[PDB]
Parts: structure tokens; C-alpha cells; sequence
RNA sequence: CACUAGGGUAAACCCGGUGACUGGGGCUAAGUCGUAACAAGGUAGCCGUACCGGAAGGUGCGGCUGGAAA
RNA sequence: GCAGUAAACGAUGAUUACUAGGAGUUUGCCAAGCUUCCACAGCGAAAGCGUUAAGUAAUCCACCUGGGGAG
RNA sequence: UCGCGUGAAGGAAGACAGUCAAGGAUUGUAAACUUCUUUUAUACGGGAAUAACGGGCGAACGAGUAUUGCAUUGAAUGUACCGUAAGAAACAGCAUCGGCUAACUCUGCCAGCAGCCAUACGGAGGAUGCGAGCGUUAUCCGGAUUUAUUGGGUUUAAAGGGUGCGUAGGUUGUUCGGUAAGUCAGCGGUGAACCUGAGCGCUCAACGUUCAGCCUGCCGUUGAAACUGC
RNA sequence: UCCCAUUAGCUUGUUGGUGAGGUAACGGCUCACAAGGCGACGAUGGGUAGGGGAACUGAGAGGUUUAUCCCCCACACUG
């Protein structure tokens, strides 16, 4: 379902972008062992954006994994000049996202995962509401999914048939 | 009301000498404080904004209440929020005597704009925030055309290359062309930052 | 009885009138059965903007207009008895002309000189 | 049966969902003026009507984008319902996806799509949306 | 619920309660103190804190939080009552306003001087 | 002479207050007596009902697994 | 003859239509009408549900809105 | 609430405070030169006031013209001249969220939360918000979808009645023909100030005012017949 | 055009008629046959409140209040 795209050696324009840290514990006999998990998202102001994420004993460590991951795992988002073909509502775990275009100059109402992920892929016009949990890997992938659903009107033609559905 | 404090110390916080030019900002580029030139601590996105936007207020003149309106104005305006804002910021009566170079600074336009000593469309206007428009002409007054400081300032500006700016020296006056574009206008300020830390 | 009158409606130190048609026992800037017109008297020319046809009703229909009111419809033609003419008709009265009576008077300007010589 | 217009609308979303190539639906004339839009705007491959000695059946053929192994239609809701009916004039008619999708309208001049509704100046129920 | 439902009840809102209800909308209220004593923190806190009961002159009982380093306060003092409530202490939801009425400022005081009333120094 | 505000009378109702004495509840510390639950918590636990005990509780009858072991 | 309660439980209200596979099993002729376990899509916070749905939809009823106080 | 001032341009690294011999306060101060918005003293000084009443002139009473007097505010707007940087800055933060740092003290305390008995308590030096204001308390609204028509749920988080029958109510397979209650459309009436684009006047601005764009509810009257109702 | 069903029945000029009187005016408005009227589409009773345009607030739906301003109503120590 998911377009995606091979490592994009020519397209080397991918910003990573950090979302959260954070020091997750695990219990053992000795004490506790604590580990740093970073949420990063690589993108080339276009339709290409990516999401990782790495976990390692130091945070500059974690943040190369969460980099590395998101080059690995990337995808196209079908996104015309700064705005989004029309409205979309995504949910992924207890997250609710939901992206409506806007006027040309709104710029993004957005904050947090969200804000990162529209920087990322290049939108910059849109409003956006988050209904659920604030958890930044459901925020993440839910705002992505959302991305991947979209539609442009030539696609739409193209899986309908016809050429010129009055837009 | 008015800063009225020591400009030294906002040229070197801000790097940049936006107050002219200064013989203090060589040797010294740090922020005022004991706690100066100590490395620099990551500061956040939202203190670059904050920053920003200390900067173009301390660079105009503009206390916040008056640069909220002025935010307000240009949001409500047609055209790009941010270069509406440093247009507005660059239409004030004191910018566009300072940018004629009747005065040296800034703070010397406002206060000739405020001692009476400008004239717009040949009336006296006093107000340092009044929003000259294009087509206006903006002179020295009739009573004040022989001032000592006005002729020193006026002294060595022979060039008057504002392409937004005609200058005629006979009148003492001058006229405004038309708003001029944000890359035309000479100020390092990323009204994006401002327009996002304002909005958000 | 119904009447003409002056609502004031400006601010402190700057009045604006509303010249309306209101019953006698209404408040000063309250109820009104119409609007006819408003009167600036700060302008020197003493701006007056008035509904003719309407004005010219309410007086036919018998409002007794205040002084001023009175001034105002006189000022501005609408006190005129060529519709009263049983004897006579088409009488153009075409005072408007002479109404007109532009008053451009202006002052002189003069200047004082900066003799700093030093 | 409660609903026939969204007992048709669910049959043909659990056929796209289940991947079938062909829908067998009871016959209705309204759900065959449903069916004739949607021909027309191209979400259905093909149709055909039997009169056999019941009310009839409407056999509906799927489009699928051989391309992408998708459907040509993803979304469809029943707005106006038995429990709670919507009428809408022309000028607040609703516009789906943008305009990239299609409201089916009961209009006084018959059975159409939201285009046409707004171009002719006349209301109705909205029946459902498709996209 | 269905439609039907919603037409035959509808639904319900409660509206809040104040988290001072003593004050009665007052910003400030005028009290007399009854004791004038000294407490104690919850567990992971260890002080002395200084509380007064007051009597409002809406007939109310209060335990006020008398703040700064001392305090002039004794019986049958009238004093000035805001809002406010200490998270250690329980049941201590009421600040006394210093340097108004009875209660004088904080001596000593340079910083945050008019969070407790205290004049500029000469 | 009717009509009626107001007055007296009785009742009964409703709304409040106070009262010898006599009962729960919340919060804070921790004095005293035990160990009921959490592991098969050392008698699997819980639901309903009845009787009985300084208290947590115990027992009878039916039910449940939101129980091991088998 | 009263009483009207339960872990009165599938802790899952009643109708209607539609949507994969396996393994067993009762009944009248491959096939209903049942009754049990893995398990596609889909759903779900997860454990899990999955043609006897907790999936896709329509109609009506019951109930919830932090804990204690307090049934 | 809006606007303005508390000075403008030059001036090296004084004295005193803080930190470490040198950073910082600092071009800050002291000096020297221009300006007088605004205070102070003097003078000229509007507009808000237009009709009046009393004289006329076309004539049979109404109007149309020409004059006198009329300002509480009021030495208020504005204008002009003396000589003067002179008369005019405080309040809350500075451990994270959050913009801002080190020394001296030490239960006293602080506190929105994480909590702190010191990058959190008190003072000192600095820095950061704002600015004639700055903080605290009270009240209301939004995020809050925490009453969810738009726009939530009910196996285990709160939440399916023990199970049926059944009254009112809610919903109603397919088709033909009427009707026009719901629905749709056209026309007409009705609906100060405030609020939205454009001007105009307040030296600007708040504000005042004019005009275009809202009337997107209600009522009346003509048509349509796909759907719901009968 | 607000809450309470831990308020379910209320009503005897009360519902209609004939006539008369009275009023600016129609009318149980008042006065001399029939038994009707209102009620789970909430009568009756209890509690609370002057009502709108404004204003504020929110993307909207909506929510809060009617301080100043305008319109309507009620009142002038208590009857
Ligand atoms: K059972
Ligand atoms: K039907
Ligand atoms: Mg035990
Ligand atoms: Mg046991
Ligand atoms: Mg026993
Ligand atoms: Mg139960
Ligand atoms: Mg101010
Ligand atoms: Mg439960
Ligand atoms: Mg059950």
C-alpha cells in the first residue's frame, strides 16, 4: 500500500528531525539497567519522508540509529505545492490524527510530532488535530498513515476511469 | 515608553550592531553579564524566536503591546505576514527620517520627529509611530531647516540611494516611491521566527 | 405631537447630530419612528446630509421641527410653499443657485525665517 | 430489513473488502438510479438488470485498478438514515473529498449526483456519499 | 445513545465548584483569628508551618497560611483572607494577605517584597 | 346590607433552629490485639443468603473462574 | 402461600442483511438446522474476537461520565 | 483602552560593587556640544453658535434675505517668545517545563508540577519579561470530544436490565395511482446601536462617522413531485 | 421561552350555551341550562429568574452574562 522508495543516494536532501527521548529502564538482579530510545524523522521537503527509531546507551548513539533506521525505511507522500489534496483522519494505536487543507497562506497549525512530520514531508499548509493519545511514536505513525492515504485528483481519475471529475 | 538604556550591551548580545556603527562592538562579542562569552549553552527554538524578536523591537524602537498591534495589522493585511510586518515596521515617521538620513540613528529621528522638527505634507506631525504612506512627503521644518546636528547628518549624505526614497535637498524633503520588498530592506531580522512564536 | 429633532450622538468634546422624526415624549437619544438626516456642526461649512422626499412628508403630515431642526429644512429648501401654489404651477423657485453661494475664503500664510547663522 | 439502501451499500463495501468481482443485490428502483450513477461516474465496472418472478436483481460488476490492485471506490456512508433524515437545499449542498468524490442526491428532478444538484438550483435527501 | 433516545432525555452538565468556596466569589474577605497555632507537613516534608483559624465575616471557618519568615499575629486580629491552598499541608486552602489590616510585612525582606507587603527600601 | 385590606382564634401543613443523651463517616499520626487478602498467602478465591464471634472473620447451602496442581 | 436476590456470566440486549479457510460433532436428506476448538480481512490499548464477531451496516431499548463518602 | 515622555549624537576601559591578574556592571559614570516633546513663566488666542428679537420684500399668509446680542467648559485646543537636561522608572522572574548565573547564609523556608531544605530558602552581583505599570486572589470562556446532533462509549478500564410477554412511542419489503403534511424552488414583506470590506475626521491611535457588503430567522403567496408521510 | 415525577391527576364560573348587565372594546368580565375542560406532546404543585438586542467567548455548533448603551415589562415604605 505504502509507494515507498530505495535508498535515495541521488535524493541526498534527507534533514533529520528528533522527536522524543526518552530513558526507559529494565529491572535485573544487580540493579537497573537504563537505555535511551529516540523518535527521528528524515525528510527532503518533498513527498519522501521517513521514520526510525533507535535505541542505545547514549543519545548520540540512539539519535545515528534513529537516523539510520528512517533512511532505511522510507516513503512517498503524493503532496501538491505546500498543501494536501483534501482532508484526512488517521488513527494508530490510541492516537487520532485529523489534516485538512487550508488557504495558501496559513502556514501549519500544528505542534510536536505532528509539526515535525508536516515539516518533513514538505507541507506547509494544512490544519491539524490531534483526538487522542500524545504518544510520539502512535503521533508519528498515525500523521504518516494519514500522509499515505492521501489522493491526488489525477489519481483519483486514474482508478476511476474517467479524466475530469468538475475539479 | 522608551528603552533609554545602554546600546553597547544589545549590539553585543545580538552580534549584530544594530544601533549603526560602533567602535565598542570590535573587542567585545559577548552578551553584558559576568556569565558572558562562557562558551554558549544550547539555547531552544523557542529563545532563537524570543531573540528575533527582541531584536527587530529593539532595533525599531517598538515596545511589545505596539508590536502586537502591528502583528495584528499585517496578519489582517493582504500579502505575506511577515514582510507586511517589516514593512509596517520601516513606514514609521522615525525610520523613514532616519532611512531620508536627516538624523544619524534611529533614536535621533524620534526624537526630532518628537521636538517638532518634521513636517509631513507640510504639517507638523509629532507622533514617532505615525505610518507614512506612499506618495507623502517628509521634510525638515521651515523653523529648524539651519539646525547644526540636521546639517552635520546631512553632511557626507549626498548618496540618499534608497531606491524607495527621493530625496531633494533644495525642499529639504523627501518623498516615499512605494513599500519596498524584504530583500530590498537592509535588516537581518527572520520575520518567519517571529511570524511562528507570534501564531503559535 | 411628532416632531423633528437632534439626537446627540458624537463623543466628548466632538458632537454629531442625528436629525430624526420622533414622538415628543421619547427620550433625547432614544426611540424614533425615522431618520431623516445628521448634522455636523464642527465643520465650518456645517455639514448637513438630509432625506428630501422624506423631510417634505414628515412636514406635510404636520412635525413641528425644533429650532434648529427648522433652520436646517430652511437651509436646505425644504421650507417652501410652490407646492402650495393653487394659482400657479411648474414654478421652478431655483433659489438652489443662489443657495449655492460658495464661501471658498481662505487664510494667508506666512512664514518666519531661520536667521541661525551660527 | 430496516435500511435496503445501506443494506446495498453494505454489500458492495464487504464485496470490495472481500475482493469479489461480481455483487448480487435485491431490486429496488431507487437502487437501480444508485447503480446507474454509479456507472456513469465510474466507480462500477458494469451492471445488469433480471426480472426474474421476484422483485428483480441487480448484478453488479466491480472495477479494480489492475494497475495497483485497487478498487475505484474506497468510501461509502449512508448520510440520510430511517432514524434520522437529512435535507439539504442547493446552496448548502455538501462536497465530498474536496470535490473529488460524490454526493447521490433525491431531488424533485430526479435521482443525481450534487454536480448536477447545484447546477439545476434544486435540494433533497442526501443519500449517501461515495468516494 | 440512538436519536430517539436523546429526543426523550437529552444529556446532562454538572457545573464546577469553586476550589475556595469560603471566599463567595469575594476576592478577598475580612476575618477575625481564632488560634493562632503551629502545624505540621505530610510525610516527605519536615517544618513547622504557622496556620491561623479565622472566622470570615460571612460566619465561615478557615485555615489560613500565614507566609514569610514571622509573624505579628494573635488572637482577635483582624486580618485579610485570599486564596490559595499548600500542597503538604491538608486542609490549608487560604493565604493571609501581609501588610494589610492587622498582619504587618515581612522584615528584612529585598526580593519579592510585593508578594509580601513590604515597603521599598530608602 | 353586602364587598374587602387588616385584626383576632383555632387547627393542620411546610420551612428553619436548639436539646439531656445516643450513632456512623472522613482525615492524621501511630499506642494496643491479631494476620484476613496478595504465592496453592500456608483452609483456593469471590457472589448471594442465613446463623455466630474482641476484630480482621468462621461455618452451612447453591453458584462462578476473575484458581493452582492435575 | 410469601419473598424477588446471585460471579442470575458468554462479566458480551433484541432483530435484519452481508463477509475467508482448516479440525471435530448431533440430527432429517451433498446439504441445511445446530453444538465445540485454531484462524484471512477487519476490529481492539492489549489480552484477544473472528460467519455462534468484539468485522461491515440499519432500527429500537437499557446503562456510563475520577475515587471515597455510598447503594 | 490608546498615544507620548522620562533626552540626542560623541566620550576608555575612572571610583565603588561582584567574580576571579584579568573578566562583568561599562560608553555605563564623570567631561564637552545640540534639542525642548513634556513641566515652569509670559502673550495671542479660536471652534463648539445658530437661529434669535428687532429692520426688509413677492404678496395677504407662509416663507425668502440683511443685522445686534448670546460660551459653563475657558488662560482648554492651537500658536509664539524667554532658559533650561534640566522637574519624571518601577515590578516580577532566573533548577526543567521557560526566556534568563555565579558568590555568601542557612531549621528557617519555598511551592503550578517534577519536588527543593542548595544552578530551587534569604541577601549580594549580574541577567531575563514587561514597562507607568508589574505581580497575587476571585470569576468566566477555550484547548476539554470531561454530556460527544455535528463529535464518546459499555468482554476485562465506569457502563447490557435475571429472562420474557407486552401498552404508549420510535422504525417500516416491493409496485402502481392520487394528495401535498415533511422536503425543494421562485417572488414579496419584515428583521437603533455594535460587529466585516472601502473611505472621511480625531497631528497618529483608541475612537467618531459615512457608505458598500450580512441579513444566513419569521411571515405571506405561487409552482415541483424523486424521497418520507397520508 | 429554566429545574424538580424523591410533584400524577387538576378544575365547579370550571368548559359550553341562552339572556341580561357592564366596558373604549369582544369575552364567565359579572349575574340568573348541559356536564364539560385540561392532562406523560407533562396538567397541578414546589423552587429559581425581569425578558430581548447588545457585550464577551469559541473555527463553527454553542456557551456566559444582560455593568455602561437601546427596546419591552414591573415598581415607587407594605397592603
Ligand atoms: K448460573
Ligand atoms: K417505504
Ligand atoms: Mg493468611
Ligand atoms: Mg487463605
Ligand atoms: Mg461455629
Ligand atoms: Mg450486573
Ligand atoms: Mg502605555
Ligand atoms: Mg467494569
Ligand atoms: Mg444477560
Amino acid at each position: 500500500i505504502v509507494y515507498n522508495r530505495v535508498k535515495s543516494t541521488n535524493d541526498l536532501e534527507l534533514k533529520d528531525r528528533l522527536v522524543a527521548i526518552n530513558r526507559v529502564t529494565k529491572v535485573t538482579k544487580g540493579g537497573r539497567t537504563f537505555t535511551f530510545a529516540a523518535i527521528v524523522v528524515v525528510g527532503n521537503e518533498d513527498g519522501v519522508i521517513g521514520w526510525g527509531l533507535g535505541k542505545a546507551g547514549e543519545v548520540p548513539a540512539a539519535i545515528a540509529k534513529g537516523v539510520e533506521a528512517a533512511k532505511k525505511n522510507l516513503i512517498r507522500v503524493p503532496v501538491h505545492n505546500g498543501t494536501i489534496p483534501h482532508e484526512q483522519a488517521a488513527s494508530y494505536g490510541g492516537a487520532s490524527v485529523f489534516l485538512k487543507p487550508a488557504t495558501t497562506g496559513t502556514g501549519v497549525k500544528a505542534g510536536g510530532a505532528m509539526r515535525a512530520v508536516l515539516d518533513s514531508v514538505g507541507v506547509t499548509d494544512v490544519l491539524a488535530k490531534s483526538k487522542g493519545s500524545s504518544n510520539p511514536h502512535n503521533l508519528v505513525k498515525a500523521t504518516i498513515q494519514a500522509l499515505a492515504e492521501m489522493r491526488s485528483p489525477l489519481m483519483v481519475a486514474q482508478n476511476r476511469g474517467i479524466s475530469v471529475e468538475k475539479v | 515608553a522608551r528603552y533609554t538604556g545602554p546600546k553597547s550591551k544589545i549590539a553585543r548580545k545580538f552580534g549584530d550592531p544594530i544601533f549603526g556603527a560602533d567602535k565598542v562592538l570590535s573587542k567585545k562579542n559577548y552578551p553584558p553579564g559576568q556569565h558572558g562569552n562562557n562558551r554558549r549553552r544550547k539555547t531552544s527554538e523557542y529563545g532563537l524566536q524570543l531573540r528575533e524578536k527582541q531584536k527587530a523591537k529593539y532595533t525599531y524602537g517598538v515596545l511589545e503591546k505596539q508590536f502586537r498591534h502591528l502583528f495584528h495589522r499585517a496578519q489582517r493585511a493582504k500579502g505575506v505576514t511577515g514582510e507586511l510586518l517589516i514593512q509596517f515596521l520601516e513606514a514609521r515617521l522615525d525610520n523613514v527620517v532616519f532611512r531620508l538620513g536627516i538624523a544619524p540613528t534611529r533614536s535621533a529621528a524620534r526624537q526630532l520627529v518628537s521636538h517638532r522638527h518634521i513636517t509631513v505634507d507640510g504639517s507638523v506631525v509629532n507622533i514617532p509611530s505615525y505610518s507614512v504612506k506612499p506618495g507623502q512627503v517628509i521634510g525638515v521644518r521651515e523653523r529648524s531647516k539651519s539646525l547644526e546636528v540636521i546639517a552635520d547628518a546631512l553632511t557626507g549624505f549626498n548618496h540618499s540611494k534608497y531606491p524607495w526614497m527621493e530625496w531633494d535637498q533644495s525642499s529639504l524633503s523627501g518623498k516615499l516611491l512605494h513599500m519596498p520588498d524584504r530583500t530590498d530592506i537592509p535588516e537581518n531580522i527572520k520575520e518567519q521566527l517571529i511570524v511562528e512564536l507570534y501564531s503559535k | 405631537a411628532t416632531k423633528i429633532r437632534l439626537q446627540r450622538h458624537g463623543r466628548k468634546g466632538y458632537a454629531f447630530y442625528k436629525i430624526v422624526v420622533a414622538d415628543s415624549r421619547a427620550p433625547r437619544d432614544g426611540k424614533f419612528i425615522e431618520r431623516i438626516g445628521s448634522y455636523n456642526p464642527n465643520t465650518n461649512p456645517a455639514t448637513i446630509d438630509l432625506n428630501f422626499e422624506r423631510a417634505l412628508y414628515w412636514i406635510g403630515v404636520g412635525a413641528q421641527p425644533t429650532d434648529t431642526a427648522r433652520n436646517i429644512l430652511s437651509r436646505e429648501g425644504v421650507l417652501m410653499m410652490k407646492h402650495l401654489l393653487g394659482g400657479v404651477k411648474k414654478g421652478a423657485f431655483d433659489q438652489a443657485a443662489a443657495e449655492n453661494k460658495f464661501e471658498a475664503w481662505l487664510k494667508g500664510k506666512k512664514d518666519a525665517l531661520n536667521n541661525m547663522k551660527a | 430489513m430496516t435500511d435496503p439502501i445501506a443494506d446495498y451499500l453494505t454489500r458492495l463495501r464487504n464485496a470490495i473488502m472481500a475482493g469479489h468481482r461480481v455483487v448480487s443485490v435485491p431490486a429496488s428502483n431507487i437502487k437501480k438510479e444508485i447503480t446507474k450513477i454509479l456507472f456513469d461516474k465510474g466507480y462500477i465496472l458494469n451492471y445488469k438488470f433480471e426480472e426474474n418472478d421476484s422483485q428483480g436483481i441487480i448484478k453488479v460488476a466491480l472495477k479494480y485498478d489492475l494497475a495497483h490492485k485497487v478498487n475505484a471506490i474506497k468510501k461509502l456512508k449512508r448520510v440520510s438514515r430511517p432514524g434520522l433524515r437529512k435535507y439539504v437545499g442547493y446552496r448548502d449542498m455538501p462536497r465530498v473529498l474536496n470535490g473529488l468524490g460524490i454526493a447521490i442526491v433525491s431531488t424533485p428532478r430526479g435521482v443525481m449526483t450534487d454536480k448536477e444538484a447545484r447546477e439545476l438550483k434544486v435540494g433533497g435527501e442526501v443519500l449517501c456519499y461515495v468516494y | 445513545p440512538t436519536i430517539q433516545q436523546l429526543v426523550r432525555k437529552g444529556r446532562e452538565s454538572f457545573a464546577d465548584k469553586s476550589k475556595s468556596p469560603a471566599l463567595n466569589s469575594c476576592p478577598q474577605r475580612r476575618g477575625v483569628c481564632v488560634r493562632v497555632y503551629t502545624t505540621t507537613p505530610k510525610k516527605p516534608n519536615s517544618a513547622m508551618r504557622k496556620v491561623a483559624r479565622v472566622r470570615l465575616t460571612n460566619s465561615k471557618e478557615v485555615n489560613a497560611y500565614i507566609p514569610g519568615e514571622g509573624h505579628n499575629l494573635q488572637e482577635h486580629s483582624i486580618v485579610l483572607v485570599r486564596g490559595g491552598r499548600v500542597k503538604d499541608l491538608p486542609g490549608v486552602r487560604y493565604h493571609i494577605v501581609r501588610g494589610t489590616l492587622d498582619t504587618a510585612g515581612v522584615n528584612g525582606r529585598t526580593q519579592r517584597r510585593s508578594k509580601y507587603g513590604a515597603k521599598r527600601p530608602k
